[PDB]
């Protein structure tokens, strides 16, 4: 029978029988769908409907053989806000003429009043004082500092530089003659200097290796990161924004939604980058050193829901062709060439996609 | 291990007449409603209908889990079973109503099957090459068979594959090409001399014969959740298996429920529904009966099994009592099958089941002493003294459990009736419902 | 394909004048219900109404449910039907006013005409350009990408944003590939390799594809079906840009949100301009929600002012209760467990038992339904229940007798298969006997309490 | 082909392996394990 | 560094110290005092029994109930138990009130402990060279490539440990583990032959002085062998494979790395996922790689859990790996905690009652009891008159044995504050002037709230 697409489509356009007579131009569409579903709407790469503004091109013809693309895209929900709060003072942290208060407090309140500083930590260090055991974390009273300032994203990025040398000691300092050696300024990092983990990937039988990676294993063993996609969002849209008519804002939206430092640490390094500390004379520690972004969990879909369509879809999208590429295999090694007759002549550029998916010849 | 049902193995019925058996594949007695179970059985495996809520009551013990894990073990592996524990619904991450239907698309299967392509040969050579500071890689793998070599372009994560299994020249491995997985299946050169750390010299092996390429058909099931859960997102897949996942929205499901029906009339699926077995249903709230109630009306519902020991007993979250403790509207909708207690010689006869599984030599009069103790202490404490008699057995280094030994248990060990007397002769010391208590002499 | 409560119902069975015919479309009766949920049915068809209740009253097993499931087959696959169950509600991650509202635009549908502006090619060039930034210590950054595409119809180059580039470079693209870049998002997607140098020895299992017909530059357009609620949780949780905030929103764990009112007001006004520019037809439906006494006091004074909604869907209501108490509401009983305020707002469509034979009918096209050929003897044996034991318990029977009757040997159900269904699966009656009488008194073999 | 600047070259078979190091990079830092540093 | 300090290694005596096993013959029986138990000889032959079984690897799921009133031993009989296994057996030590976390469900706090009291056993070998760097040298190779001028056939490296040292051929594709760990002559470093590459450890300390000031911590030479092939011997719990598979540890990307940077908040680990660990597990058994050693979850105040709990665990008994679960309880006939029209025995449901193995303790005798306090006092290093003695036994049958414990170590301190090295009456009846028990102190209550009033008790 005919394959789902094609019946919803042909039963929504006979259901015109009901509405009208144009009986001729109905019956032609019928002998058009039953034959194959691309002859009337062509199966092509979509995506969620996009609910918000972009440019579009005026004219292919005027447009040329270069061209620059901008990020045009922007939301359709609009958020109108006076300069007089979003740039002149009614943001309550960002310093200026009338916020007054803004730039003395930043500096007190995180600095001079502020615990983390170097100079108050410093204060106290000793005895049963509150950074007593700063001495035993392995951080140095600038990294407690920064890790006290930088945000989340900040100090993952700072952790990407690190080496997990307590882990290797695990595996050096072993002995009764070892004592289990540590660092007396790590002394406190127990859980690092002893775990499991580190020895499991260094024995050759990688049994407790294996135990450990067992949900990501299965994960890919059962084709989840392979499988067709069976659903995505219907609608997708940008980040709504502020709009307020002046250039401090523009400057700031720049600096926030397009952020240069959290993009350069997912993205890694750029290429001259990369050039330069391969070629220079002695070493050099680049940022972020490497590209933070994760690999995508599908391992196809990756971080689009643009979906292509599949010669395997359109196969089966008829009925007929579905129903043919049995009896075409059974001729084929019947020991027949692919020699077909045709109504609409249309299908005959499909057979020729087709024929060039399946390398089956004329 | 040996388990409480490690012994059931089936159900025990003639498969062309489901007549049940009065004893086999370890299961004992129960045979009207072994019957009833075998015809759900049957109705679980011809698929054609959804949506059966069946309820097998009886009082505590009398084999309703154990006739449960006999359908278990008659379906294998390929039917999903989902036991759930009435219990478990109570999450703090989702609701009730989400943990509902996370187990009933938990007990429907999707049987996809791929045409995957593999590779077997011997690796001749290997080149790579990599960026300083990082970045690109690029190589060649050269790869044998007696009969075909050929040099195939690698990328990054082949690369990083190649450089993990630490691939060498001699290698024999396989490499599924759709999944990216590689495996060494051994070597055919000796492993070689000229350097140290080279590490284990794995199985020798004749290098593969015929073609490099193979196309392998390979079929693999996962649940309707399964879907779900990768499909509400875009990355965290682990949550598969963390748990992670939130309240999925309504939207993702009613996708996937329509494209899992075109995977099926495009043949690239088979839907394999099975059974949600929720013991202890009686523990679930009013706000869970009236979800089940209209859940199992879809055409994607499983088959849900459930067990009770109530008798008339109040509903949880309400103020009114029900048979079995379940809405009435409810059972409305459920066909009830009922065990009932144990005889004297079907006591014996799982008794023996249990001495056999755990491999205890019971003397005859032992056995009728645990089959006068089952009849008035109870299976379960009956089936605790026969490990326990063998232990005791044991310090003795008798060759068999005596009747000293299960008397010797049986003085040690307090039934549940007789630690109720206990507690009756020394409600003075024990903590009562007012709290009070005598610690004196 | 798989048989399940309703498959048997296909429809109101009305005729053209809206009189129900006394056996159609798989009902039997409730004649008077069938004809009120049609004229619902006409009340949705019509556009012109929001926010209207209907209630479904009547005992359960009485149909209501059929009669809510009909309403969804006669309004097709084009109107929004939303099922929801009172216990659906009570999130963990939303106050139940949040779901409410969410199931309120659900119910409402939006088609609306697209046009994709997109550029289609095999890259044959992609060459970045980059500028060393003052210290800002992340180092420099590409300032623009140039890429070459190339179609049948010639070649375009392209100098793109760098954050077009990020997308570019987080699909992995590289020269010689067939790319898709969408410029109404700034995404992109790798298509596949040419069929140029498609040879066979990549272990990459590339999917070489054809270069692509046409010209290099394509508008193409596109009908989508979408809800007001997808618009809501696509501005709520944005993810269709290349900035960082919907990059990093496609990272986090998805959870709902309490989505404000003033998002859903703004939508408003972006569905209206579709609606003006002619490129969306709106198309409201409807709410069904059973076992609407699980609801709540908070849930039902919440419904007052979301009926009130300019715009709302139907709501059906289906209740099964009499005078009970209200949910969160102890000191209130009212009939229907339905506060006297919210009920006053509903057209009640009361719902009414069967009558013998009409089980006798109900029977036979549920048997004939599951395929279950049945003797006449047979139907009567199954029609004794119904009016003796509930109507369910009847139908429930069937697969068992089917079960039993092959097993026997038979083509079809005797009289026979049915007495021995009824003695494994029982009904609620005969347990509650079972019960009562071996729960007389407590022990080992009783029953707990 | 003159090889690439900056792709250090493994390459494994029957007589054990090597790497070769391009022209480029010696006298660079990279040169340094190879004995041809700046 | 650290100024080590010589004192004397005592330990700190607390409520159970005196307990050092069960105390019975190679028969079973229990001595009638032995290993710091008085009487209870029944229960401490019955636990005997439960020893026995958890050291019999058939038992999965059983279940004991402790029963008795408040200080009639039952939790001196779970920790003899725990003393009589070991450390090699895991003992996994719960009250009911720590189940109620606010963070995942109840019932997966549980399973967690129930897995905790599961352990896994794991031989593998660990295959590593370790030293010093004494060198790194290339081997130019005999047949260099065309258009590279440098080819490398093997990079030599010399590796110092306090033990010897030894000449290292390597294949040369270590340049890109060097290259990246800037690995450097005097490093300490490991290489591990399960991959070929290397880590660096640290700068060997013997160039500490290099010079006046260096930007790292410098490492000792690694007092092993040069090269290392030991078997290794890991305790796993299966809860630690829960874990370890459903939050990955070592992740590299910025969500990963985010992740560790906050707190590890738990997670309702799948079914799915702990029943695939299973098949692994049982995989690895039979392959004999590895050890089953299932333990004992002891839950007291078991009464404390309520009939959600008590459900589930029906169901998690009957796994097919599974600790044994040891309850302890004295909730005569009490309300479930989670069924208020339900009373039931020991507070237990008769539903799960029915599937422990019931063990009775009883009160003490006043001679017990006199036994308990000679056994406490050498305990606590008190010493004691015999008249001292007769006095505290004397109140634990009139008030309770634990209060008469509990008076040893304030009548010390004023025995020596008094000059005297070992307590008399005197300063018994002193004691028990200063710190009341719970009834005299309660008719001091009964008194004195009988109303309210400016200084009466708050009712
Ligand atoms: N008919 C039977 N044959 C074999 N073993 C049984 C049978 N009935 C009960 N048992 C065993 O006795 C114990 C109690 O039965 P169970 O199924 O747990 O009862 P409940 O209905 O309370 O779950 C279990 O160990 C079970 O395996
Ligand atoms: N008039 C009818 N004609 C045919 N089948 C019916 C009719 N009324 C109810 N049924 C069927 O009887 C069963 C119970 O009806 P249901 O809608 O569940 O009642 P309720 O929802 O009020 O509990 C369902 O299988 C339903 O399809
Ligand atoms: N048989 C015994 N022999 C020696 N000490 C005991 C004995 N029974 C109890 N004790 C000690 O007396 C106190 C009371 O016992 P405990 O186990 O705490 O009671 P409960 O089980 O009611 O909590 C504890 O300090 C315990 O160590």
């Amino acid at each position: 029978e005919l394959s789902y697409r094609q019946r919803a489509m042909y039963q929504s356009l006979r259901n015109q029988i009901s509405i009208m007579d144009t009986l001729m131009n109905l019956v032609m569409q019928f002998r058009k769908v039953c034959n194959h579903p691309d002859l009337f709407e062509r199966a092509d790469t979509s995506s969620p409907f996009f609910c918000g503004h972009f440019a579009e091109t005026g004219s292919f013809l005027r447009e040329g053989t270069n061209v620059a693309l901008g990020y045009s895209t922007r939301s359709l929900v609009e958020y109108r806000l006076p300069r007089l709060i979003w740039c002149d003072g009614g943001r309550l942290d960002k310093p200026g003429p009338g916020n007054l208060v803004a730039g003395f407090r930043s500096k007190y309140l995180n600095h001079m009043m502020n615990i983390w500083t170097p100079e108050n930590i410093r204060s106290s260090l000793e005895g049963i004082e509150n950074f007593t055991w700063l001495r035993f974390v392995d951080t140095s009273l600038q990294e407690a500092y920064r890790a006290s300032h930088t945000d989340v994203f900040a100090r993952a990025v700072d952790l990407a530089s690190k080496q997990n040398r307590l882990g290797h000691m695990q595996i050096v300092y072993d002995e009764p003659e070892d004592k289990k050696w540590t660092p007396v300024h790590a002394l406190f990092q127990i859980c690092e200097r002893e775990n499991p983990k580190a020895v499991a990937e260094i024995t050759t039988e990688g049994v407790l290796r294996d135990l450990m990676n067992i949900a990501r294993v299965k994960y890919r063993e059962l084709g989840l990161c392979r499988l067709e996609k069976a659903a995505r969002p219907r609608a997708s849209a940008p980040p709504i924004e502020v709009v307020c008519d002046s250039r401090s804002a523009v400057i700031e939206r720049e600096n926030i939604m397009f952020h240069p430092a959290m993009r350069k640490a997912l993205f890694g390094p750029t290429p001259s980058e990369i050039k330069e500390a391969s070629f220079g004379p002695r070493p050099v520690t680049l940022y972020p050193p490497r590209a933070l972004l994760p690999a995508p969990d599908h391992d196809k879909q990756r971080f689009t829901n643009i979906t292509v369509p599949s010669m395997a879809r359109f196969v089966t999208d008829s009925g007929k062709l579905a129903k043919l590429d049995e009896l075409l295999r059974e001729l084929k090694e019947g020991g027949h060439r692919v020699l077909l007759y045709f109504q609409m002549t249309r299908m005959i550029d499909l057979m020729e996609e087709y024929l060039t998916y399946r390398n089956y010849k004329y | 291990l040996i388990a409480a049902h490690s012994h059931i193995r089936g159900l025990g019925v003639d498969a062309d007449t489901l007549e049940p058996r009065p004893s086999s594949q370890g299961l004992v007695g129960q045979e009207k409603a072994r019957k009833a179970a075998a015809v759900v059985l049957e109705m679980i495996k011809q698929g054609k209908i959804a949506g059966r809520a069946v309820l097998i009551a009886g009082p505590p013990s009398t084999g309703k889990t154990a006739i449960a894990m006999g359908m278990a073990q008659s379906l294998g592996q390929d039917v999903p079973f989902t036991t759930l524990a009435a219990s478990e619904i109570f999450s703090l991450e989702m609701s009730k109503t989400e943990a509902l239907t996370q187990a009933f698309r938990k007990s429907i299967g999707v049987r996809i099957k791929e045409e995957s392509e593999i590779m077997e040969g011997e690796v001749v050579e290997i080149q790579i090459d990599r960026s300083v500071t990082g970045g690109a890689k690029q190589g060649k793998l050269t790869i044998k068979t007696t009969d075909m070599e050929a040099i195939y372009d690698m990328g990054s994560k082949m690369i990083d594959a190649m450089t993990k299994e630490r691939v060498m020249a001699g290698d024999i491995i396989s490499i599924d090409k759709s999944s990216g997985k590689i495996t060494k299946l051994g070597r055919s050169y000796a492993r070689s001399r000229d350097y140290d750390a080279m590490g284990v010299d794995t199985k020798f092996l004749q290098c593969p014969e015929g073609e490099l390429q193979k196309r392998k058909e390979v079929v693999h099931t996962v649940s309707l959740h399964e879907i779900d859960v990768i499909n509400s997102r875009t990355q965290g897949f682990l949550a598969l298996f963390s748990g992670d996942t939130g309240e999925i929205r309504s939207e993702i499901r009613d996708q996937i429920n329509t494209k899992v029906a075109e995977w099926k009339e495009e043949g690239k699926a088979e839907i394999v529904p099975g059974v949600l077995f929720i013991d202890e249903v009686h523990m679930l709230d009013i706000e869970c009966f009236s979800y089940i109630n209209r859940a199992l009306e879809s055409d994607l519902a499983p088959i849900v099994i459930m067990a009770s020991n109530r008798g008339v007993s109040r509903i949880r979250g309400t103020d009114y009592k029900s048979p079995h403790g379940l809405p009435l509207d409810f059972l409305d909708r459920v066909v009830i099958i009922n065990t009932h207690p144990y005889t004297p010689d079907e006591l014996r006869q799982i008794l023996s089941i249990r001495a056999q599984e755990e491999e205890v030599d019971l003397t005859p009069d032992a056995l009728a002493l645990l089959t006068k103790i089952g009849q008035e202490a109870g299976l379960r404490y009956a089936s605790n003294l026969i490990t326990t008699s063998q232990l005791i057995a044991a310090k003795r280094r008798a060759k068999q459990v005596g009747v000293e030994d299960v008397q010797r248990s049986f003085k040690l060990f307090y039934d549940p009736a007789r630690s109720v007397r206990f507690v009756q002769e020394s409600e003075k010391r024990l903590i009562g419902n007012d709290g009070v208590v005598d610690f004196s002499y | 394909h798989r048989t399940a409560a309703h498959t048997h119902i296909k429809g109101l069975g009305l005729n053209s004048s809206g009189i129900a015919e006394k056996q159609a479309a798989g009902f039997v009766g409730q004649c008077a219900a069938r004809e009120a949920c049609g004229v619902v049915v006409d009340l949705i068809k019509a556009h012109k109404m929001a926010g209207r209740g209907v209630l479904l009253a009547g005992g359960p097993g009485t149909g209501k449910t059929a009669l809510a499931l009909a309403i969804s087959q006669e309004l097709g696959t084009k109107i929004p039907f939303c099922p929801i169950t009172g216990s659906e509600i009570y999130s963990t991650e939303v106050k139940k006013t949040e779901v409410l509202m969410e199931n309120f635009r659900r119910a409402i549908g939006l088609r609306v005409r697209e046009t994709k502006d997109v550029y289609e090619g095999e890259v044959t060039e992609m060459t970045p350009e980059e500028a060393e930034n003052p210290l800002g210590g992340y180092g420099k950054t590409i300032s623009t990408l140039l890429i070459g595409l190339k179609s049948a119809r010639g070649q375009k180059k392209l100098r793109l944003d760098p954050s077009i580039y990020e997308a570019i470079q987080k699909e992995r693209v590289q020269v010689g590939d067939v790319i898709y870049i969408e410029t109404n998002t700034g995404a992109c997607k790798r298509v596949g390799r040419s069929d140029a140098y498609a040879t066979e020895f990549d272990l990459e299992a590339e999917e070489y594809v054809p270069i692509p017909k046409g010209e290099v530059h394509k508008k193409k357009e596109i009908v989508q079906d979408v809800t007001l609620h997808d618009l809501d949780v696509a501005n709520a949780r944005p993810q269709g840009g290349q900035d960082i905030i919907s990059m990093m929103g496609q990272l986090m764990k998805p959870k709902m949100t309490e989505i404000t009112d003033k998002l859903r007001m703004e939508i408003n006004k972006v569905v209206q301009k579709y609606i003006n520019q002619g490129v969306a037809e709106l198309i409201p439906g409807v709410l069904f929600i059973d076992e609407a006494h699980m609801l709540d006091i908070e849930c039902f004074t919440y419904l007052n002012k979301a009926l009130e909604s300019p715009i709302a869907p139907i709501v059906v209501l289906a209740s099964n209760r009499g005078i009970a108490t209200i949910r969160g509401a102890d000191d209130l009983k009212a009939a229907h467990g339905i506060p006297p305020d919210f009920l006053q707002r509903l057209l009640i469509i009361p719902t009414h038992p069967y009558e013998p034979d009409e089980i006798r009918r109900i029977v036979r096209i549920r048997a004939q339904t599951e395929g279950v050929q049945l003797t006449d003897a047979a139907v009567d044996r199954v029609a004794e229940h119904g009016v003796r034991i509930s109507l369910r318990y009847c139908l429930q029977l069937l697969a068992p007798a089917s079960i039993l009757a092959r097993v026997n040997g038979r083509t079809q159900v005797d009289v026979q298969d049915i007495a021995e269904a009824e003695e494994l699966f029982l009904d609620a009656r005969r347990s509650a006997n079972i019960l009562t009488s071996t729960g007389e008194s407590g022990g080992l073999h009783g029953f707990i309490s | 082909k003159r090889p690439d600047p900056m792709m250090i070259r493994w390459v494994n078979n029957k007589m054990g392996s090597v790497v070769a190091v391009p022209e480029e990079l010696l006298g660079t830092h990279a040169g340094v394990v190879f004995g041809a540093g700046p």
